[PDB]
């Protein structure tokens, strides 16, 4: 019954195009991997406030994307962060997760900073407990705005 | 009048949905013919690559659009860094679902309306239904497989065309560098959002073949008539897949936007 | 396209928003772009390249700058070029002679 | 009909492709053709671009007159071309790049001085012109400047 | 057609100072620092109100502000022009002064250019 | 060939026009734009006027259209040819002279050369339908 | 929530955070006329999921995200924080609110 | 490739002799009203039922992206340049195409199969000038008509949707509608507009002219001239968008 | 065809005024009747024609022209004002930031003199002044940092 073999032609062409683009796709610009998890390992860590920090922000070491980060959490002491790191990179056991903000516009992100740069590594499933977070705008503001107050103008 | 036309139609796509495993069970030749027939094209349009030259097409000068303009208005006010970021969103919110969705609609339920026209006008359903086998399993349910098998690897294509369409334009033809545009895509893309946007691009399928089934089922009037058809059937499609993104995207988005930028 | 333009490495105590593929300025003029980015101890490896045809002196400062508020950063060989000893193929420039932006976080605190 | 089903259907397409083509390449650049739209280029000489770009406006008085054109580098110099847009300025005239807005804009400002007249393609001297100081080196400059202070020290001094 | 000053400075239904009861001010600024009709009038930076018209009287602006029921400013209350934020809006300011007074502004009167 | 000489002819005035038009954009630049404007005038009206008798050229060999030569085929091939090879010429030319105002070889090659050719087609076309008609009058009835 | 006042660039939408991170949104802002002086008051909407964790003495601030943002309500910890937590029926007080640029 | 050629130069053909017959012939005034009132009557529903969903799903979009960047109040920026100059094109390419174009392609080919074209040929009667210059002529003006109309429902219901159901200041959305949209915008629109109507008719009116007769034919002719529709009128889109940010209000 | 021409007369006219509208709005067009000024400054900076022109802040005309005058050492500009509203003696002109991104506009003072000025006089440069120039602003930070 049937079977032209046109029809086949067309069929199996389709199916080459189909399997290359959904692979291309998944690959190279959904990164499908990345978002499961896969090559990855699990990293924590904790901060005295969030920072503006978000999930799926970016994992950075002195600046370089190294992972994303997969979740943030409130907590009694602070924050709890939970994200995934590549593992080809491996971080050492004395380092510091800083929340910054890449300008004044936001995109928050953490970075990863180690004076030493070596010796004994973190294992999946640990957690960081020194952490630091940038000072506020409105505390400043408020600093400025009293500064800026308490001078007698007309002694100026 | 107009309650009696809705339940016709209520009761065809009723009928319609309700013999898709018998197509599947009986009919897995002419399904997978129908599926060779929708991806390559049929007709003189098929030499050209059919439906994909078309999808691919329309969806690279979506991206373009969406490169060119976004860019232009950034670089007027400054903050030209964020095009990128701009785009791939627009690609996942607004543009490549609907862009998608009437491209598909001309193409196939045009073609599937045009051939069902043509059947009931050379009497080929009623000898179907002399040989005893159920027209509307045979033709729609059919339709209704192939589309839905065939929906997922071309919205696939429009997604890459789009955003290689965008990405090409932005960074080779304005120049901005290639790293920074991959960060602010890739930094503020989230996967749930296409496949959110894959789920919407098959429902709107489903109902697309539907309703281009049901305008070239019941064709009448000799070959005039199948022209009147198509244009209904466009004009039902055209609205019914802005219907269907828009509810979907307030439904999705409503409360929880999924993106974060500030603190 | 390789032996086309010099390829420099550079090492910087920071690399912040800087991405392969980013202009490499001289006096403001692109001449080239960035090869890779890799971490190197403490440090940060940048490999980049710039066309042949601009010349590079020896004692080059590789100056990552953030043009604007958002913007693309850059790599600037801040010195240029007047004359004498040239930046050759496959130099290495150490942490003493490469230079950071400022950051917004830094300005706050 | 007989007239569209005729035997000459190939050179009329190649005609109408070609004419369709012209007309677009047209629309496209109808105000970038020098045999309608020429206007002199002058040039200076400038230490830094300053994030300067292609297009961006050059202005006598505070008010448009012109964009600029080319940038390139010139041994210890950048040669800056720009169009004035058939206006005339003295050869003593003074060319600024300076940032227009917060958000990095950056223009030409032309003050023109002298009597004698710029000719076409002249070039101001380098010590007529001058590279704006940028807010990030603001930034740089202030911070770098605030973090070695002794702010006990400044405190108990004041 | 004769007084059209742009789509801009046309009013608009709905928001707060539109409904039944809203009360209708006469604020006389030294200026409007281009001002467009439509803003919003804020008291304690609440959004509460909104100004109509921002017609020239004598060379002195005159703002026709409507404000919703149930908001009570004496008649010394202050007015004051500022900017909602650095890349965004303007607004009017009807702040209470330090030394509030028994009376209240009722509808139709007038903030003086003192105030 | 025809449109080979038309070109030609229509290239080197093309040339012409530019170094006249340079000439007196660096001269006065106040009037530069009006300038362009007169001598691209000039050289619609000398097409224009070649346009006219070609339509006379074919008009007088046959009564009808049909009969006809396509001259607008011709006059297209012709404008492309001259817009082309006018490009060419003055880059090359302002390679060694300044005054001229002439972007990158690309640019005067493709991009330039359309506005020319689309600049000649139309203004023979008109021309050419313009003759034809003067003597369509005269056709007998 | 009541407050001296609201805070320019707060509208309803804006994040309510604990710790810094979000926990709910601002649902409304209205004047109240208090001892013959209006206050802000503002009615959060905020997941029930974190209220246990909030303590009762929770200093409230109206901050100011960036230069160019808007504002958010950030919730605190206080040095010594209550037993009770928090619910529709306790009266809260924002501690301070950022200038404004004006 | 050759027969694709072909029939694009007998597409061109046509429509040199139907701008020749507009310019030269007396022009068919019954026809051109008959068939802008056919046209209207066919897609003007369509067109809106089409754009206000559309522009309120742009909206909120636009609404909830710049809400969570922090410039809400610049929505209106955006809103008025994207239904000028994208939204109300856009959907003229689409209700005209689907709807107008697939009519007159209809129409021609139930002249043709019925052998009325003939009639009017050995009558000594051009079909060209009293058939196709009246149906461009109707399709440019009614794209026209239909592009004004979409740009101002569409920006109205983005006003009412924001202002009522999001939250968004009114004023800001007013005053913010002329920062990015200017002349230029408007014009590029329009231009855009009658240039998709003028392509729409001439394609819809060709291949109605050209039908297969059979059984199929007037089916598969809808069917091209819809497809080479939306072809035609995207690349176009794309060129007039480009030449329109080059002349652009913020520069 | 007489009720078909009536319907089609009727909706062409009603969907040409939505698109008169839009060419209004956007294009900011005016039914007032003006009267003309000039003005002259020793840098405008960046004003344009078209942009609006505000007595005391309140819109009462446009900027029809400006042009370069005394070598281009100064720039005149020619603009217009409501016609009920008469220009004084003392009348100062300056040039306001509408926004951040490059939008000005001109405002008018009326001053303390009663003199009117007659129509088409010339505000002279002793009583203009510039927008905030924000270059030399962030040049000045120069010395102090």
């Amino acid at each position: 019954m049937l079977l032209t073999r046109f029809i086949k032609m067309q069929l199996v062409i389709f199916l080459t195009l189909t399997l290359v683009a959904l692979v291309v796709l998944a690959l190279f610009y959904l990164r499908l991997p990345t978002w499961a998890g896969l090559g990855m390992y699990k990293l924590n860590a904790d901060l005295p406030n969030s920072g503006g920090l978000y999930a799926t922000a970016n994992v950075t070491y002195r600046g370089t994307t190294i992972g994303k980060v997969t979740s943030v959490e409130p907590s009694e002491s602070g924050a709890r962060v939970e994200m995934n790191i590549y593992d080809r990179y491996k971080i050492p056991a004395d380092a510091t997760a800083n929340v910054h903000s890449v300008s004044a516009v936001g995109e928050q992100f953490i970075d990863l900073t180690s004076d030493s740069g070596g010796g004994a590594y973190f294992q999946p499933g640990d957690t960081i407990t020194k952490a630091t977070v940038p000072a506020e705008v409105g505390p400043a503001l408020d600093a400025a705005e009293k500064g800026l107050a308490v001078l007698p103008k007309e002694k100026i | 009048r107009f309650l009696d036309s809705m339940g016709h139609v209520a009761w065809f796509v009723v009928q319609a949905i309700v013999h898709v495993p018998h197509a599947f069970r009986h009919y897995r030749r002419e399904s997978l013919r129908l599926v060779a027939e929708i991806g390559m094209g049929t007709g003189a349009m098929a030499v050209i690559g059919g439906t994909v030259a078309i999808i691919g097409f329309v969806t690279l000068s979506a991206g373009s659009l969406i490169a060119i303009q976004g860019f232009a208005s950034l670089g007027n006010i400054g903050v030209e860094a964020f095009t990128g970021f701009f785009a791939a969103l627009a690609n996942i919110r607004v543009v490549a679902p609907v862009v998608t969705g009437q491209a598909l609609a001309a193409t196939v339920g045009a073609g599937a309306t045009a051939e069902l026209g043509a059947m009931r006008i050379s009497e080929e359903v009623d000898a179907l239904e002399v040989m005893g086998i159920k027209s509307i399993s045979y033709l729609v349910s059919t339709r209704i497989m192939a589309g839905a098998i065939v929906i997922i690897p071309l919205y696939a294509m429009a997604i890459l065309l789009s955003f290689m369409s965008a990405q090409l334009v932005t960074t080779i033809f304005y120049s901005q560098s290639v790293g920074t545009y991959e960060h602010y895509f890739h930094t503020f893309l989230r996967v749930d959002d296409v496949m959110w946007s894959f789920l919407e691009v098959i429902i709107m399928s489903v109902i697309v073949m539907l309703n281009h089934c049901y305008f070239g089922y019941f064709a009448s009037g000799g070959a005039v008539g199948v022209g009147e058809a198509v244009g209904r059937s466009m004009r039902t499609s055209l609205i019914a897949i802005v219907l269907v993104v828009l509810l979907a995207s307030l439904a999705l988005y409503g409360t929880d936007p999924n993106f974060n930028l500030t603190v | 396209r390789k032996l086309t333009n010099t390829t420099v490495t550079a090492y910087f105590p920071e690399v912040l928003a800087l991405y392969p593929g980013d202009k490499v300025l001289i006096m403001g003029v692109r001449v080239g772009s960035i090869d890779s980015i890799e971490t190197a101890g403490d440090k940060m490896k940048v490999v980049f390249h710039f066309n042949n045809k601009y010349k590079v002196p020896e004692n080059a400062t590789a100056s990552i700058l953030n043009p604007s508020l958002v913007a693309s950063r850059v790599i600037q060989l801040s010195p240029p070029y007047t004359g004498g000893p040239t930046l050759r193929d496959g130099a290495v420039l150490d942490v003493d002679r490469t230079q950071v932006p400022i950051e917004y976080d830094e300005v706050r605190n | 009909m007989r007239t569209l089903q005729g035997s000459d259907r190939f050179r009329k397409g190649l005609m109408g492709v070609i004419v369709v083509a012209l007309i677009i390449g047209v629309g496209s650049t109808l105000t970038s053709v020098p045999m309608l739209f020429a206007v002199p280029t002058y040039y200076g000489q400038f230490a830094d671009t300053g994030g300067l770009n292609i297009g961006d406006k050059v202005r006598i008085a505070g008010m448009d007159v012109g964009n600029v054109k080319s940038m390139e580098i010139d041994g210890d110099k950048v040669v800056i071309g720009y169009t004035l847009g058939g206006r005339t300025i003295g050869t003593e005239s003074r060319a600024a790049i300076r940032t227009d807005t917060i958000l990095g804009r950056k223009n030409i400002e032309i003050e023109p001085r002298g009597s004698e007249t710029l000719k076409p393609r002249g070039v101001l001297p380098v010590g007529q012109t001058s590279a704006p100081y940028q807010i990030y080196d603001a930034f740089l400059d202030v911070t770098r400047n605030a973090a070695g202070w002794d702010t006990q020290a400044v405190r108990q001094s004041l | 057609c004769g007084q059209w000053r742009g789509i801009a400075n046309v009013p608009l239904p709905g928001g707060p100072g539109t409904e039944s009861g809203s009360m209708t001010l006469y604020v006389q600024m030294p200026e409007t620092l281009a001002l467009n009709a439509n803003s919003r009038v804020r008291v304690r930076d609440v959004f509460v109100g909104r100004v109509r018209k921002i017609e020239l009287i004598n060379w002195v602006p005159t703002l026709t502000v409507d404000v919703e029921p149930g908001i009570k400013l004496p008649k010394n209350t202050l007015a004051k022009i500022g900017q909602t934020s650095l890349l965004g809006s303007q607004h009017v300011e009807l702040n209470p002064p330090e030394d509030p007074s028994s009376e209240l502004l009722r509808d139709g009167d007038t903030i003086p250019l003192a105030q | 060939s025809k449109w080979l000489l038309r070109g030609v002819v229509f290239a080197t005035a093309m040339v012409i026009v530019r170094l006249l038009q340079g000439a007196l954009v660096n001269a006065s630049p106040g009037n530069a734009i009006w300038f362009s404007t007169g001598l691209l005038v000039l050289y619609a009206i000398g097409v224009a006027v070649w346009g006219v008798l070609d339509g006379r050229g074919d008009a007088r060999s046959n009564p009808d259209p049909d009969r006809r030569a396509d001259l607008a085929m011709t006059w297209l091939l012709a404008g492309l040819a001259a817009g082309i090879l006018s490009g060419a010429v003055s880059w090359f030319i302002g390679l060694f002279y300044k005054s001229i105002y002439t972007e990158s070889l690309l640019n005067e090659i493709t991009t330039f050369a359309a506005f020319t050719a689309l600049l000649t087609f139309l203004v023979a076309v008109a021309g050419v339908t313009i003759g034809r008609w003067t003597i369509d009058r005269k056709a007998p009835p | 929530v009541l407050s001296g006042r609201a805070g320019l660039s707060m509208d309803p939408g804006s994040k309510v955070t604990f710790n810094g991170v979000p926990i709910g949104r601002l649902a409304s802002i209205d004047v109240v006329e208090v001892d013959d002086n209006p206050e802000a008051r503002l009615t959060l909407d905020v997941d029930p999921k974190y209220l246990d964790l909030i303590p009762e003495n929770a200093n409230v601030e109206l901050r100011a995200t960036t230069v160019f943002g808007n504002k958010y309500i950030s919730f605190l910890s206080p040095k010594n924080p209550s037993a009770e937590r928090l619910s529709a029926s306790t009266p809260i007080r924002a501690q301070g609110v950022t200038t404004e640029f004006n | 490739l050759e027969k694709p050629l072909a029939t694009v130069g007998g597409f061109f053909k046509m429509s040199v002799m139907t701008g020749k017959a507009l310019f030269t012939r007396p022009f068919q005034w019954k026809e051109f009203v008959l068939q802008s009132w056919f046209l209207i009557r066919v897609a003007f529903l369509p067109t809106l039922a089409v754009s206000i969903p559309l522009t309120v799903l742009i909206i909120f979009t636009l609404n909830i992206l710049l809400a969570e960047f922090g410039a809400a109040d610049v929505s209106g920026a955006g809103a008025a340049l994207g239904a000028v100059t994208q939204l109300g094109p856009l959907v003229t390419v689409l209700v005209v195409a689907g709807a107008g174009s697939t009519a007159i392609c209809a129409d021609l080919g139930a002249r043709t199969v019925r052998e009325e074209i003939d009639a009017l040929e050995v009558l000594g009667i051009d079909p060209i000038e009293r058939l196709v210059v009246p149906r461009v002529v109707a399709s440019t003006f009614v794209a026209f008509m239909l592009n004004g109309a979409v740009i101002t429902i569409g920006l109205v219901g983005g006003f009412f949707f924001g202002v009522y159901i999001q939250n968004v200041s009114a004023g800001a959305y007013v005053s913010t509608l002329t920062l990015l949209t200017g002349f230029p915008e408007v014009l590029i629109s329009v231009v855009k507009a009658t240039l998709f109507g003028m392509i729409a008719g001439l394609v819809g009116c060709y291949r109605g002219l050209t039908v297969a007769g059979g059984s199929k034919g007037v089916g598969t002719a809808v069917n091209e001239t819809l497809v080479l529709c939306v072809v035609a009128l995207f690349a176009v889109n794309v060129v007039l968008t480009t030449i329109g940010v080059r002349f652009g209000t913020g520069r | 065809i007489k009720g078909t021409l009536f319907k089609l007369g009727i909706f062409s006219l009603v969907l040409l005024t939505f698109t008169a509208l839009i060419f209004v709005v956007f294009g900011q067009i005016r039914f007032n009747r003006t009267t003309e000024y000039s003005a002259i400054f020793k840098n405008v900076s960046g004003l344009r024609d078209g942009q609006f022109v505000r007595a005391a802040g309140v819109e009462v005309g446009k900027v029809k022209s400006v042009d370069l005058i005394n070598g281009g050492e100064q720039a005149e500009v020619k603009f217009t004002v409501e016609r009920s509203l008469p220009l004084f003696q003392e009348t100062t002109a300056a040039i306001r930031y509408q926004d951040l991104i490059g939008n000005r506009y001109l405002e008018l003072k009326r001053g303390d003199s009663d003199q009117i000025l007659p129509p088409g006089s010339t505000i002279p440069v002793e009583r203009t002044e510039p927008a905030l120039d924000l270059d030399a602003l962030v040049g000045g930070f120069r010395p102090l940092f």
